[PDB]
């Protein structure tokens, strides 16, 4: 597995960015990055990422998992 | 693979697996010391695994060798993806077996409509998390470029096709990255990217390897 | 359900569990005392858990009620899966409040296309399996009888209807039965059969509650 | 979770009723049910049972399951 | 073969003819698209005959497809007859019924004693050519590696097994290549080579199959 | 049936390569080849191909034929 | 516990359990936020659990609270594991009742030979590994510094005591530490260390907390 | 359950540290940890913990287990 | 060099295990150790620990540094 | 080393560099395959660095060889730190020469007061960090078992002796594990332990070869 | 001269039996040959023959000539 | 003949050319009617040319005459090449002068270190191709069987001897066989095979025709 906290459900509705920040201090091994998903996503896994998949508004539309 | 079905030990003796404590991208064996993957798989201490089904089991028939060289294509775009293709030296040979080969790269590039084996230990479902302990498969057609280009809007380039269904549901995913993508016994594709995972008209994005076959048979005699 | 996603704590505050040491089946609260459900879900013994986000979690407001009665209709055919509902009548009321509610029958068959929402804790994953511990819900809208008996030939009876879509990814799946089909605030379907979850051409079939208003009535006064 | 042996992954590629055989053999709280893939499935979760899908030829084509 | 008895027409649903003016080759058929066969039948532009009796007049129900793909194991040697099975791709699909069948792989290989089915359409005599109109069978067990190697010293592999009998008598022959042989309701072997026919110390050699279910398995999907 | 002639009865009792020369000579359809009783045959069918089956002293011990 | 009994559901009502995705550690319940535990049962983001009897089956009747606050006693060493005794705050109070319940401080020292109760979710065998559902309850006798000291030369301190048996077969095991060792109705020690489970002449080594009431009573006023 | 390899009865007659060695290189999560068995052992269950424990030879007389 | 923070002034003088805990949230890379000043001490270098030196009271009297 | 001075360009020729990255242990090289070190400096993939003073800028005449086989002393207990000595041998010999050499294994034990060499990449302060460019070097006379239990009571074994100055100032420290001591031309000693670095009354506390000879010689030979 | 194609420089990297399969199509006046190149090779010309050589993988790593 | 050197016209005229349309074997003249070559050189109607330089163009000096008579050793085995020897009966005797002349059979068999010449019309490149016009020899010693036997591993006969050299790059090639090896003005060898022209540890393989001299003398004295 990968080492601390793995998903973000609670901050789904939260903006992009503030989530990102919280995320980050939340779990110390993790670059948290905020996407809008029509965008296009690599398909390699990491420990150290959190994508913070966001809408055409900035909001959070997705659970913030550890991938 | 999303959508997929258990391939069944070894049934893919040359899908490789890259190691860094973690299996974060697959790759595919070329010869008895080289592996051709994906090239925003770049890590630095990368440890190829050959011959292994369960990934978290060690069953008996396993190769765990430390990558010695790794190679970026020079064009590499970090952006737009294209040219994501990279190779990789084996710090020593392999021993070649039932379990463990290599495949074969392409004569010529395939046609839309071919159908595809796609591997990996990617992840399973549409949303939401879950990773197999055993080695993934899907059969899917290659798409037309008017297809691929409908589905994302100049983001797809010459080194690039789209494989899988506009229907969705069925679809390479996270942690498949550099994985082989087979038509007629050979390597056509490698796993690159896509938006989500078996989402509808947005298939799985691939890096043409019948453009590569010159860089990688120079690749291997320069380096 | 299969290419769902996470509804949030107590969105759904009608949804309850069926439980027989674990969770085999779902279920809609129609008052403090009685809940709809599937009839092939009918076992010894059931028990009833109100008001649940996360099953293998303790919340702090549950209500773990026992069943002293289950009805199944009459005319319920085995093999047909005709007439797939059941009533469940709770051994004490159910305290209602926020996270615990009833939801209204309907008074009109809802028409193809409307937006209809489907929830449970069923399998999250057409080949595989993935249990989720969060409830899932979906948004899928109502099918023609035309595309409905276009998927199963002859399998359609007056009293089911197809929800989902004809590509695919997205369904209700095992663990899902006796789940509520929610349409305009007001209970359209149950979660009854199909073929597989998330099939091509195959979405999923559920019990048409309008055709049984009046039997529910009938039953909760008689008993 | 569900009691004894929950996957058999080794019976894909046998015939449906062998395939029965061996599962009720192997975990005796389960009733191996052999069906096609074209035919209708409840979706009830029940630990006594493995449903054994097979296809026209009567062989099994998915792995058996305890659902 | 060589002693063995009439079969009776589609007693051996899964025998197939491999056809380019004459009957050359045997072939069992494994799904309604793939054929088994011995490497050294290798030859271009093959007609596969499937559900037939009387190779030399048309009873109906007679499948004639051509092939479209075939593919010899890549570790084949033409001098030891080391890995002597080649896999062919039917130009459509067969209509799979009561006459025309296909026959499972095997999950293991089986024991020296093991009564085996081996059925052909090859010479029917020890000394001399006399071949037949109708498919012949012939039971024969399975014997050791001890008696093996006794009988062909230093020419056998791994992959190979010797049936029949150390008296002779009855034995495949010239024409039973690619040819079926089946144990327990699976196939475990492949006619494949041996010093005359139903010779004294020197019974049939074939390939074994248990080796290949892998690469037969690995085959069919990426082709 | 195969073209050409089918059996060789007259070459019993002559060396394998003379023997192989005429049933070529006769027959412009098939391959002989020289083969010893000892060695090993795969059990194909040609009608391009004439066994020529020798001994310890390279003589024919069998009648040429057709397969 | 190795070699005890089945105590029934919440026969220990002060029995907490130590979460972190899995049972690592036991604990008892002093009042209505805060828990006494063993210094070695340190981790970064506890969640206590009260009012539990099988900790793999959600019951109904308990409480999931977070841990806030987690103080080790400051003398406490890892060496020779002398001092080891901590508190954790609980995030909020705890509701008491028939179930969950707290234990009261030690007034005076417990004399040697006095039947303790010793209970926990810990191992339940000498040799192997065999994990319970349910919470394992024992009787044990209080042993002379003496027989402590023997049994383990120049390793015991003034605030440690010895509990079990020198015959062996009866013990504190992995899964216990944290855990309440309660005589005459209150806590007089907590499941510290030894040398295996239920071996012969190495008992079970527990803290003793009569040396420390004053210290949780300035503790919990302090903080 | 606990992630990765929990047992390694393979390692029973090996000296302590190389198989301490083999066990961080199979399991990924886990600290090995040789100790006497003479000693004392603390009685948390960790599943990041794999105690080698051998004896006054320095050979594992005891099957590294994942406690 | 060794990733991430590497000294730890303002701890000297609080507690050694909730200095610990701090040190590890902040550096995902090191094991912190709580050691008192008159114990031995090894004199090997590593990347992935932090000495957390304490006296007879307990109290961090030693910056925590990566070494 | 705390208080010493700059050795110079290889004036200390069988000095290696144990590397997994960083630079973090010190080692001796006794013959042209095999380095003597300390058993706490144990990892799993060393490097081994030969020939160097400059340990971050290549100078060229350096010698980088990968770590083969390693072996801790049977008998090293990671508490007391007892029988603290590690063997590793080099994957193929290395070259000997001017700055390359190995170096003599003691025939007998020195005395108190003969004054022996300590060399290292170990940090440079008593209190504070600050790691060197160049290999550094001291002299320090070896003390009497009475002054070395006299500073570590019951902590010194007959495998450890005291090496500096009671006065502190100058000192082996964090990084010089595993380095040699030589004594009158042949390695006495290896950097093990102490208590803080330059200490007063708590000198360094090194490893006795002397009774290690024949383990040394037998496992080289063994291995 | 010899008749027809007389090189074959595509069919590098092929599977030795289907580049002999393409050369005696595309030349009717040969018969390929597929051989291991650590065996024996006879030292005559012929116009009839195209060495398909391979090695242990069964990939053509010589140019298939008419020799 | 790979790496040799162009002979002159006519400095070897014991050699001859076998024809058939074009050059495809070597061959060696006994006496006026009798010609020496391989066994596998054997073809239905021979034209021998005698008295060749450059084959593309008539000289004036050659004589053109058919074969007669071909045969081979009863022993020949196609297979392992053992005995590879055929001796040719031209139709009509040729003219012996200054141009045409035989050679001398061996009495005794040479030793190893022997300076042997072998001439041809063969290949010259041990890559690509390239056929000469001029004849073409070549000097090599005679290699020991046990190099010989290191070579070719059970594969080397007592009929069959190595030369050329282990290192490589001179060597006889395809259009050589049935060639002269003459040692001391008499006829030791006849190139038969190798592996590879001019390859490393794999030299020419040539007939011992030490073996044979009863064989020949037998053969004309009885056709
Ligand atoms: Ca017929
Ligand atoms: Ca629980
Ligand atoms: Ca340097
Ligand atoms: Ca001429």
């Amino acid at each position: 597995e990968c080492p601390g906290k793995q998903e973000w459900p609670e901050l789904v509705g939260e903006y992009g960015y503030k989530a990102a920040a919280i995320i980050e201090r939340e779990n110390p091994n993790v670059r948290s990055i905020v996407k809008h998903e029509r965008s296009g996503f690599t398909k390699d896994f990491r420990c150290d990422r959190v994508w913070v998949v966001v809408d055409s508004t900035g909001v959070v539309v997705r659970t913030p998992r550890v991938t | 693979i999303v959508g997929g079905y258990t391939c069944g030990a070894n049934t893919v003796p040359y899908q490789v697996s890259l190691n860094s404590g973690y299996h974060f991208c697959g790759g595919s064996l070329i010869n008895s010391q080289w592996v051709v993957s994906a090239a925003h798989c770049y890590k630095s201490g990368i440890q190829v695994r050959l011959g292994e089904d369960n990934i978290n089991v060690v069953e008996g028939n396993e190769q765990f060798i430390s990558a010695s060289k790794s190679i970026v294509h020079p064009s590499y775009n970090s952006n737009t993806l294209n040219n994501d293709i990279m190779l990789i030296k084996l710090k020593s040979a392999a021993s070649l077996n039932s379990r463990v080969a290599s495949i074969s790269l392409p004569t010529s590039c395939a046609s839309a409509g071919t159908q595809c084996l796609i591997s990996g230990w990617g992840n399973t479902k549409s949303s939401g998390t879950s990773y197999p302990d055993v080695l993934k498969c899907l059969k899917a057609p290659i798409l037309s470029d008017s297809s691929c280009k409908s589905a994302y809007p100049g983001q797809i380039t010459s080194n690039m096709f789209c494989a899988g269904y506009l229907e969705g549901g069925k679809d390479s995913c996270q942690g498949d990255s550099g994985g082989p993508v087979v038509c007629s016994g050979k390597l056509q594709g490698i796993v690159s990217w896509g938006s989500g995972c078996a989402q509808k008209n947005k298939p799985g994005v691939y890096t043409k390897v019948c453009n590569y076959v010159s860089w990688i048979k120079q690749t291997i005699a320069s380096n």
